[PDB]
C-alpha cells in the first residue's frame, strides 16, 4: 500500500477510487510499482511515480488456467514507443505488408496451463488507485458521524484530524472547494460533509508561561506571568 | 437477482422460436456470461449454447443466441419432434451459477385417440373389488375427457404422460364394488 | 451409471454417487446440481481435484457438503440431518475444456432421491377382447418408482408403460400394454418381485 | 520389487490423435520423474520430454516443443500422452523410463515394456492363413496381412517344445509373410489390430 | 552438439572392445554426466553403465567406462555370444539427454546350412496361387544366397535375422502360378 | 462407514526387508494421519511414527529414527512401510492407527486387524498332520512345525458349528503342537505364510 | 519420561477398579493429553477413553477418568465378563505417543473340569510314536495340572489359554514311544 | 525480530524470556505486530 496503511484504511475518505483489473503471468510480477521499467510496464500497464494505493495481487491458477491451453489472455509485446502511465492500447496492428510473416504480431498469448508450476501461473491484480487530496470526499469508511459543536474540541472532517475551535466564517468557498489552506500550510477552514456551511479552524488559546521568583535562599513564593494573554482569557 | 423465463412456449415444425432470458447481471471483465443448457424430459442435460459469440462443438448450427442489454434471447431454428426439451439460461458473471424459471418447448403440427375398455379380472372380484379401466392414448391434442355411464356415475386420472413415444396418454381407474358393477357400463371419451 | 436411490427418512445421512469418464481428474472443476420435481436446476457447489477450494452457494453453505472420491474418479455427496424438501434429481457436472472454470461442459446421469415414511408398503399385481393386445395392472403400492416388464424383458417392441395415477388414499396404480405372455413387476424400494400371467 | 508396464500396441492413421498410457506400482510414483523415449526403426534414440507426477513440470526437448504433449494422472499414478496432428513421421517405437534410485533426476534408472505405433493407411487389412513327401515337421503360412504385430501359435499355445517362428518377410507389393513350423496339429494365428483369431490345420 | 558413434563395429569372442563417442558437453558442477545403455534387437533398453566412476547394481563387472577430455570410452571385457546388442552414449550436462548414432556390436567365431523344401497346400493352388518356400537355417554368417532351379530361376527374402538362439536363419516366398509350379523344382543355395 | 485393512501376516528371514502395506478406503486418505506400532509382547507397545499423506510431512519416534521408514501413496490411498537389515529383535506385532475425527492429529482414532511378523531361521519347516469309547467327536493333531501361526479347518470350512481350536503347546525340543476337535470328516490344515496345505481324514 | 503401571491387576465382578498410571507431562496448551486403549488378548485394540472430560461414541457410560497432578486414574464401575482385557495409558503432550507397561484385568467371579481321553492313531504307532492326549477344559480358574501315572510321569502342557467363550482350556501331549506304552492313566489336579 | 537480530542472538543475555503460544487464522498473521490494528490486535492480543 503506497501512501496508505493496509490496516488504517477504514477511517479515511477518498475522492474517486478506481480498481484496475488485469491478469499477468506469475514470474512477470516485478514491474507493478511506481517507477518500474521493463516490457510489461512500458508496453501494457505503467504506474505513475506518484501512485498512491494498494497493489493487490494473488494467485489464480485454479481459475484462469486450463490444461488444454487458456489462450483468452493476450499481452502486447511490441510497440513503437514506451507506454505512458495509465494508458491502454487495444490496437491489433502488426508492428512490411498487410499480414505478418517477415514485422510480427505484437499480440501474443499466455501459456496458462496447470502443468506449469509457480512463475507461469496466472495472477489476478486489482490496483486500488487512491487519490486523497483537497477534493470533496465522496466515499469514506464505516465510521459514524457525531454531533457538531461550535465555539476547543477535536474535529474530524473527512479524515482530517486536528484540534481547534469552530466559528461562523464569512468566506466565499467555491462548490468544488472543500478544504482551505493558509500561508502556514495549515487548514484554516473546512466544509462540512453534511451541511454546506463553512467553519473556520482556529487553534485554541495558548501563551508563554514566565515564572517570576526570587532566590531560593530568600523565599519560596513565586509569580506567574501569562505573556501575550490577557487576564480575561 | 433471479432469471425470468417463460413457463411455456408454442413453436411449430420448420419455424423458429426465441426464448427470453432477463435478469442477467454483469461484473468487471465482460458481459457475455450467458450459457444455455438442453435437458430432455427424464434424461441427462447437455450443454447446447454457451458463449453465443462462438459456436460449441457437436451442437448443430441451427442454434444461436444474442445479447441486448440485460436481456438475452435463444434463437432456435428447424424445430423437430426430438427438439422437445427443457432449456435454461445461466449467468456466471459474479462467479455464481443461477438458472431461469424453466422453459418447455412445444411444437405444433398435424395430429383419433385409441379408446379401449377392459373388464375387471377374477382376482379383483374375489377380493370384493371391481376396477373399471378405460385406456386412452394416441392423441396429439391435449384435450381429453373421461366419463362413464351407469345415469352418470373414488376415481382419479392423469392427463399428461411420459415422453417415451412422442404421444400423449391418459388413463382413469374407477374403483367400485362388484355388487354394484354386476347389477348394471361404458366409457365416454371426448376429443377434438 | 449411478447408484440407486433408496427410500430414507430425514436424519439418516444418505449418499448419492455418479460415474464419469473421458477426462483426467487432475485439474478440472467438478460439482453437483440438483433439480426438485416441478422446478429448475439449483447449483450447490463445486470441488477441485487438488486443493478442495470448495465454493458453496449462499443457500447451500451449511446444508450439503462435497465428499467426492479422487482415487476412483467417482463423485460422492454427504448429508446430515436431512429434511423432507431434499428430494431432488442431483446431476454431477464438471468444468470441461469447452468454457471457463465455472462453466459446465459435461453432465452426469442424475438420480432422484425419494424421501417418504409410509413404511414402504408392498405392491400387488392383478390381471385384466382385443384378441390383439394384453396387459397387466399394478395396484396397492405407495412408492412411485415401480417398473413393469414382460417375460423379464424378452419383448421390447410394441411394449409401452403408462405413468402411475395418484389415488385418493395416497397409493398409486400403473397400467401397461404389450403387442401380441408373463408380465413381471419389480419393486425397488421393497426388493419385491411379483410375476403374473394373463 | 518395483514394476512398470505400458499399454498395448496401437496402429492408427494420420489425423486420429491416439492416446497411450503407462501404469506403475511398487513404489512412490509421485516422487520419481517419468518420461518417454522415441526410437525410429534403423536410427538412434530420440528423447521427447519428462514429467513429474507431483506437479507436471514438463520439460520438452527443443525438437519436441510443438509435436506432442505429456500428461500424467496424479490420482491414479498413470501417465497419458497426446499426439497432435499425427503424420507419417510418427512410426517409431516409444519406450518409457523413470528416475529410480540409481542416478539423478535426469538419469533413466529403469525402462518399460515399449509400445509400437506404426503409421499405415491400408485400413487394417485382414490377415489370411494357409497351410503347407519328406515325412518330418508341419508348418503354416500367413500371407496378405498389412499390420506387422501378428503372432502365430500352435494349439492355442499348448505345445512349446520344437516350436519355432521365423521373422516376417515384406514383399514388394506391400504385404508381409512369416513362417512358423513345429516339430512333430492346429496352428492358431491371432491378429491384434483386428482382434480376429484364424484357425488352420495342416 | 551431436554425439558421434560408429555405425558398425567388429569384434571376437573373448576379446575386448572400446566404444568411442565424442561431442559430450559439460556444465558447472561436474563433467562426468556420461551414461551408456544397451538395447538388444527386439527387447527393451537396459541401463548398463552410468557414472563410470561407479558401477550399477546387478551389472556384471566386465563393463567399465572412462573419461578423457570430451571423449568417452566404454570398455567391455570378455565378449560372449549373448553380448551382440546396440550401445548408445548419453550426455545430460545441459539437462537435455542426447543419443549417438548407435554402435552395433558384432562378434566373430567358428561357424553347412540345412536346406529344406516345402510345397504349397491345395488351398493356395485352388486360388490360382503357388508359393514355393525354401527354408535355410543353421548358418553362422548373416548373408546367404537364395535361388531355385527350373537353369536358375516376384520373389522377396530377408538377408538378416534376429538372434533368437545365437544363430541366423533365412526364408523366401516365391509367388508363382499353379500351372508353372506343376510344369516342373529345386532350391539353389550358395554359402560364402 | 470408513474402512481400514492391513496386509496379511508373513514370516521372513533376516535380510529380506519385507514391504507390509496398509490399504485405506471409505474416506479421503490425504487429510488424516496414519501410523504403526510394534514392540515385544513382554514389553508392551511402542510408537513408531506417523505420516501425513496430504503433503511432505513425516515424524518418527527417537527409537525409530533409522531403524524403519514410513511412506504413503496418496493416489491409490495405500501406505507402504520399508525396513532395512531386519534382525532377530523384530518379531513383534504390527498394528496400524489413523488420526480419526474424534481427537487431535496425534490421537489414534481407529485400528486395523493386525499383522503378525516373526523372525526365525528355521527355513520355514512344513507342518504335519496326524489323526487321533466316545463313538461322539473327532479331532486331528498337527505337530513338527516351527512357525506359530497355523490355520486348521474341517472340510475346507464346510463345518462351523461345534468346531473348536485349542492353543498351541510348545514342546521342550522347540516345536509347537495344537489340537482341533469337531462335534459330530477331513481336517484340512493350510499354512498360509508358507503355502503348505496338508490334508488328513480321521 | 516413562509411564508406570502395575504388571497385573485383579477385580471381582460388580466392583469398581481404579487403574493408576503416572508419568504425565505438561506443555503450553493444557495437561489433559491422557487417553486409554483396550486391547483384548489376541484381538485388535480399541479406543475407549480419550479426553476424560468427554466420552467417545458407542463407549458404555461405565468408563470414566480423572486428572490429579501427574497421576491419572481410570474408573470402571460394574466390571463384566467382556471387560477382561488389557488397558494402556497414553501421553501425547510432546507430539509423541508413549505407552504404559500394560495392566491385565483378570476378572474374578463364581466358577469341576471335564476329563476326556483320546488315543493316538495307527499312523503314529507305525512311526514309533505313542503321543497320548488328555484333554481337560470347562474350568474357570486359570490353574490346572495335567500328568500321567504309570510312578509320577516327555510331557508338555500349557496352563493359560485364550479367552473366546469366557472359559479356559488345557491340553497335554504325552510324547512317548509305543515300546514304553505297552510296558497308564491321565492325572487330574485342580483346586 | 524487533530490536534484535535473528542471527546475532546466541551471544546475548535476557532477564526473563516468555514464549507465548497461540494459533490464529492465516490472514491474521499481518495483524500480530506492533502498531497494527484490526479485530485481533484490538480484542484478543495486542503488542505495544
Amino acid at each position: 500500500c503506497y501512501g496508505v496503511s493496509p490496516t488504517k484504511l477504514n477511517d479515511l475518505c477518498f475522492t474517486n477510487v478506481y480498481a484496475d483489473s488485469f491478469v499477468i503471468r506469475g514470474n512477470e510480477v516485478s514491474q507493478i510499482a511506481p517507477g518500474q521499467t521493463g516490457n510489461i510496464a512500458d508496453y501494457n500497464y505503467k504506474l505513475p511515480d506518484d501512485f498512491t494505493g494498494c497493489v493487490i495481487a494473488w494467485n489464480s491458477n485454479k481459475l484462469d488456467s486450463k490444461p488444454s491451453g487458456n489462450y483468452n489472455y493476450l499481452y502486447r509485446l511490441f510497440r513503437k514507443s514506451k507506454l505512458k502511465p495509465f494508458e491502454r492500447d487495444i490496437s491489433t496492428e502488426i508492428y512490411c505488408n498487410g499480414v505478418a510473416g517477415p514485422c510480427y504480431s505484437p499480440l501474443q498469448s499466455y501459456g496458462f496451463r496447470p502443468t506449469y508450476g509457480v512463475g507461469h501461473q496466472p495472477y489476478r491484480v486489482v490496483v486500488l488507485s487512491f487519490e486523497l487530496l483537497h477534493a470533496p470526499a465522496t466515499v469514506c469508511g464505516p465510521k459514524k458521524s457525531t454531533n457538531l459543536v461550535k465555539n476547543c474540541v477535536n474535529f474530524n472532517f473527512n479524515g482530517l484530524t486536528g484540534t481547534g475551535v469552530l466559528t461562523e466564517s464569512n468566506k466565499k468557498f467555491l462548490p468544488f472547494q472543500q478544504f482551505g489552506r493558509d500561508i502556514a500550510d495549515t487548514t484554516d477552514a473546512v466544509r462540512d460533509p453534511q451541511t454546506l456551511e463553512i467553519l473556520d479552524i482556529t487553534p485554541c488559546s495558548f501563551g508563554g508561561v514566565s515564572v517570576i521568583t526570587p532566590g531560593t535562599n530568600t523565599s519560596n513564593q513565586v509569580a506567574v506571568l501569562y505573556q501575550g494573554v490577557n487576564c480575561t482569557e | 437477482s433471479a432469471l425470468t423465463q417463460p413457463r411455456s412456449v408454442s413453436g411449430s415444425l420448420g419455424q423458429s422460436v426465441t426464448i427470453s432470458c432477463t435478469g442477467i447481471s454483469s461484473d468487471v471483465g465482460g458481459d457475455n456470461y450467458v450459457s444455455w443448457y438442453q435437458q430432455h424430459p427424464g434424461k441427462a442435460p447437455k450443454l447446447m449454447i454457451y458463449d453465443v459469440s462462438k459456436r460449441p462443438s457437436g451442437v448443430p448450427d441451427r442454434f444461436s443466441g444474442s445479447k441486448s442489454g440485460n436481456t438475452a434471447s435463444l434463437t432456435i431454428s428447424g424445430l423437430q419432434a426430438d427438439d422437445e426439451a427443457d432449456y435454461y439460461c445461466c449467468s456466471y458473471a459474479l462467479s455464481r451459477v443461477v438458472f431461469g424459471g424453466g422453459t418447455m418447448l412445444t411444437v405444433l403440427g398435424q395430429p383419433a385417440p385409441s379408446v379401449t375398455l377392459f373388464p375387471p379380472s377374477s382376482e379383483e372380484l374375489q377380493a370384493n373389488k371391481a376396477t373399471l379401466v378405460c385406456l386412452i392414448s394416441d392423441f396429439y391434442p391435449g384435450a381429453v375427457t373421461v366419463a362413464w355411464k351407469a345415469s352418470p356415475v373414488g376415481v382419479e386420472t392423469t392427463t399428461p404422460s411420459k415422453q417415451s413415444n412422442n404421444k400423449y396418454a391418459a388413463s382413469s381407474y374407477l374403483s367400485l364394488t362388484p355388487e354394484q358393477w354386476k347389477s348394471h357400463y361404458s366409457c365416454q371419451v371426448t376429443h377434438e | 451409471v449411478q447408484s440407486g436411490a433408496e427410500v430414507k427418512k430425514p436424519g439418516e445421512s444418505l449418499k448419492i454417487s455418479c460415474k464419469g469418464s473421458g477426462y483426467t481428474f487432475s485439474y478440472y472443476w467438478i460439482g453437483w446440481v440438483r433439480q426438485m420435481p416441478g422446478k429448475g436446476l439449483e447449483w450447490m457447489g463445486i470441488i477441485y481435484p487438488g486443493d478442495s477450494d470448495t465454493r458453496y452457494s449462499p443457500s447451500f453453505q451449511g446444508q450439503v457438503t462435497i465428499s467426492a472420491d479422487k482415487s476412483i474418479s467417482t463423485a460422492y455427496l454427504h448429508w446430515s440431518s436431512l429434511k423432507a424438501s431434499d428430494t431432488a434429481m442431483y446431476y454431477c457436472a464438471r468444468q470441461g475444456d469447452l468454457g471457463d472454470w465455472i462453466l459446465l461442459g459435461y453432465w452426469g446421469q442424475g438420480t432422484l432421491v425419494t424421501v417418504s415414511s409410509a413404511s414402504t408398503k408392498g405392491p400387488s399385481v392383478f390381471p385384466l377382447k382385443s384378441t390383439a393386445a394384453l396387459g397387466c395392472l399394478v395396484k396397492d403400492y405407495f412408492p412411485e418408482p415401480v417398473t413393469v416388464s414382460w417375460n423379464s424383458g424378452a419383448l421390447t417392441s410394441g411394449v409401452h408403460t403408462f405413468p402411475a395415477v395418484l389415488q385418493s388414499s395416497g397409493l398409486y396404480s400403473l397400467s401397461s400394454v404389450v403387442t401380441v405372455y408373463i408380465c413381471n413387476v419389480n419393486h425397488k424400494p421393497s426388493n419385491t418381485k411379483v410375476d403374473k400371467k394373463v
